[PDB]
């Protein structure tokens, strides 16, 4: 069945670089049209759009975090990887990986995971 | 961001209520592919509106949508305690491909 | 007559990727039994226009051979496919003969070929020295010098790359979405026919 899962840490130091992974089951990213995007939401406010990845190696990042985020795919393992740098205590948020289509912006949202920045 | 939404709207169960999301003429204006999601406390979000007055399979036909000159609005009829959750509006924007809508939590009495 | 094999229309219409306009691919259809009902089965066709024959009487004719040409073009140029028209897509990419006979089909496809901020893998020619004769395909991308001074090496001042790229987003209005176009060509009743519909001989 179509399922989304996330895997990563919970306590990240400010100097460290956050890494996170998402696994999808039910289709392949190689198919023409489907994309995979990442959504973060800091507690007390709304969600946010970080980045998205397409089938043929097209990359679109957030307009304000071009130099900090980096995502990649591995269709042989059905994994997508996200890496971010310069942790700051405001980055405490719950993260989700979701499907992306041109007509419908996001269809299947994952369960996600909450991550905090501290000592 | 340049995109906002009213903080909270509460309505009596069994009566029609509508929650609105607002934007700007430049970023969204008269574009298309507007969307509406609901987020339950500690549960993954699911899609409810993907096109104007359009819903995917597993239909819950009570919910309805509408688009006005610079805003959108989702109407719920026959409220229940299950409807009590957060509601996110969503749309494409020219300056960036983001939504960032605050979302108004639904309340029932 | 004797043969009975369904033609591969679904191998063209239901295809995933359509090539760029300057290098359109031609597919030959022969030795099959035609069926032009599933062609019209799709409702939202933006344009389905036939020049020589009438579409309602396509079920009782024999064709010597069929040719299909498929590509994707902008909406504003979808009217530059009828014979005798001029422009910047019918003069350098795909020109039709004046006595052309056949049917052209075109429909909107913004739901598939578009990207969130634009698609840069679709190309079209913009610079050329002369108009091309009908049904001619060009692939060379040599540095096209414009001014009197000869050019070489890299492009730049008055030295232009003879190609350009599109950009498809779900935010443009009607007239910029990628429209997919398929053109059929065939000749009528002069040779042993290989493509024929159901007959009453």
């Amino acid at each position: 069945q179509i399922t989304l899962k996330e895997s990563g840490p919970t306590l990240v130091k400010p100097t460290q670089t956050l890494t996170l992974t998402c696994n999808f089951s039910g289709f392949s990213l190689n198919t023409y049209g489907v994309g995979v995007g990442w959504i973060r939401q800091p507690p007390g406010k709304a969600l946010e759009w970080l980045a998205l990845i397409y089938w043929d190696g097209d990359e679109r990042y957030g307009p304000f975090f071009k130099n900090k985020v980096t995502i990649a795919k591995d269709t042989s393992k059905n994994q997508v990887v996200l890496t971010m740098t310069n942790m700051d205590p405001v980055d405490t948020a719950t993260y989700y990986c979701a499907r992306h289509l041109i007509p419908t912006i996001f269809d299947y949202w994952g369960q996600g995971t909450l991550v905090t920045v501290s000592s | 961001s340049a995109l906002t939404q009213p903080a909270s709207v509460s309505g009596s169960p069994g009566q029609s209520i509508t929650i609105s999301c607002t934007g700007t003429s430049s970023d969204v204006g008269g574009s298309n592919y507007v969307s509406w999601y609901q987020h339950h406390p500690d549960r993954a979000p699911k899609l409810l509106i993907y096109e104007v007055t359009n819903r995917p399979s597993g239909v819950s036909n009570r919910f309805s949508g509408s688009k006005s000159a610079n805003t959108a609005s989702l109407t719920i009829s026959g409220l229940q305690a299950e409807d009590e959750a957060d509601y996110y509006c969503s749309s494409y924007t020219t300056t960036s491909t983001h939504i960032l809508f605050g979302g108004g939590t639904k309340l029932t009495v | 007559p004797n043969i009975t094999n369904l033609c591969p229309f679904d191998e063209v219409f239901n295809a995933t990727r359509f090539a760029s306009v300057y290098a359109w691919n031609r597919k030959r259809i022969s030795n099959c039994v035609a069926d032009y009902s599933v062609l019209y089965n799709l409702a939202p066709f933006f344009t389905f226009k036939c020049y020589g024959v009438s579409p309602t009487k396509l079920n009782d004719l024999c064709f010597t051979n069929v040719y299909a040409d498929s590509f994707v073009i902008r909406g504003d140029e979808v009217r530059q496919i009828a014979p005798g028209q001029t422009g910047n897509i019918a003069d350098y990419n795909y020109k039709l003969p004046d006595d052309f006979t056949g049917c052209v089909i075109a429909w909107n496809s913004n739901k598939l070929d578009s990207k969130v901020s634009g698609n840069y893998n679709y190309l079209y020619r913009l610079f050329r020295k002369s108009n091309l004769k009908p049904f001619e395909r060009d692939i060379s991308t040599e540095i096209y010098q414009a001014g009197n001074k000869p050019c070489n090496g890299v492009a730049g001042f008055n030295c232009y790359f003879p190609l350009r790229s599109y950009s498809f987003r779900p935010t443009y209005g009607v007239g910029h979405q990628p429209y997919r176009v398929v053109v059929l060509s065939f000749e009528l009743l002069h040779a042993p026919a290989t493509v024929c519909g159901p007959k009453k001989s």
